[PDB]
C-alpha cells in the first residue's frame, strides 16, 4: 500500500502524491486508494481532478478496481494542468450503491515542466 | 457504508459543503475534448442511462453521478431525471456519500449549453440508516 494519507472521507485513504509534478509524466508511485470499511472486490474506483482554474483536468488511466480493500491505479497520469500554482483537488469515487465520494484538496500541482 | 459520526453538523459547518449547498454553476464534463454536437448527445444518452459527470465550475469539484435511489441497468424514474419539468433542460437528482456525509445532488442542465445550476442537500433519511 506504500505511503498513505487520509482523504476527506472517513472511509478512504489514498497514496501520497508528489506535491508538484510534470504534465503527462508517470507518477513516482502507483496511485492507490485504500478502503477502510469493507468494499467488495471488483468495485470500480475513479479519480477526477479540478480547481478554480481547470474545473476538470484530463487524466490518464483514472479507473481501477478494488481487490482486498485496495484500488491500485495502473499508470494514473495528470495531463491537464493546474496553472498559476493554484493545485488540484482530487475527487475519488468508489462505485458502491450509492457511490461513495472522497475529495483530496491541494493533492497535487501539475505544470508543463514540473519540479 | 462509511460516514462521520455527526453528518448534519459536518454538512452545515464545513466550508466544502456550504460553498456547495447553494445553487451554483455546474457543467457537464464528459467527452471534454469532442465536438459540442456529440457531447450534447452523449450527455442525454448518459442521462437516460442514469449517469453523468458534472463538476462544480467555481471550485472545480468533479462528481460522477448516478441518477437512482440510493437503495438501487434500468431506466431512471422522472424523479431522478426529468426532461419535462422545463423544456430545453433536464433536472437531475443523485444520492451519494460525500466526504462521510449522506447528501443528495440536485440540479439542472441546459441540453443546449451543457451547463447549469445545482447544489448539495443533506439527506436526513439516508443519513440515519447509516
Amino acid at each position: 500500500p506504500g505511503e498513505l494519507v487520509r482523504t476527506d472521507s472517513p472511509n478512504f485513504l489514498c497514496s501520497v502524491l508528489p506535491t508538484h509534478w510534470r504534465c503527462n509524466k508517470t507518477l513516482p508511485i502507483a496511485f492507490k486508494v485504500v478502503a477502510l470499511g469493507d468494499v467488495p472486490d471488483g468495485t470500480l474506483v475513479t479519480v477526477m481532478a479540478g480547481n478554480d482554474e481547470n474545473y476538470s483536468a484530463e487524466l490518464r488511466n483514472a479507473t481501477a478496481a478494488m481487490k482486498n480493500q485496495v484500488a491500485r491505479f495502473n499508470d494514473l497520469r495528470f495531463v491537464g494542468r493546474s496553472g498559476r500554482g493554484k493545485s488540484f483537488t482530487l475527487t475519488i469515487t468508489v462505485f458502491t450503491n450509492p457511490p461513495q465520494v472522497a475529495t483530496y484538496h491541494r493533492a497535487i500541482k501539475i505544470t508543463v515542466d514540473g519540479p | 457504508p462509511r460516514v462521520v459520526p455527526d453528518q448534519r453538523s459536518k454538512f452545515e459547518n464545513e466550508e466544502f459543503f456550504r460553498k456547495l449547498s447553494r445553487e451554483c454553476e455546474i457543467k457537464y464534463t464528459g467527452f471534454r475534448d469532442r465536438p459540442h454536437e456529440e457531447r450534447q448527445a452523449r450527455f442525454q444518452n448518459a442521462c437516460r442511462d442514469g449517469r453523468s459527470e458534472i463538476a462544480f465550475v467555481a471550485t472545480g469539484t468533479n462528481l460522477s453521478l448516478q441518477f437512482f435511489p440510493a437503495s438501487w441497468r434500468q431506466t431512471p424514474s422522472r424523479e431522478y431525471v426529468d426532461l419535462e419539468r422545463e423544456a430545453g433542460k433536464v433536472y437531475l437528482k443523485a444520492p451519494m456519500i460525500l466526504n462521510g456525509v449522506c447528501v443528495i445532488w440536485k440540479g439542472w442542465i441546459d441540453l443546449q449549453r451543457l451547463d447549469g445550476m445545482g447544489c448539495l442537500e443533506f439527506d436526513e433519511e439516508r443519513a440515519q440508516q447509516e
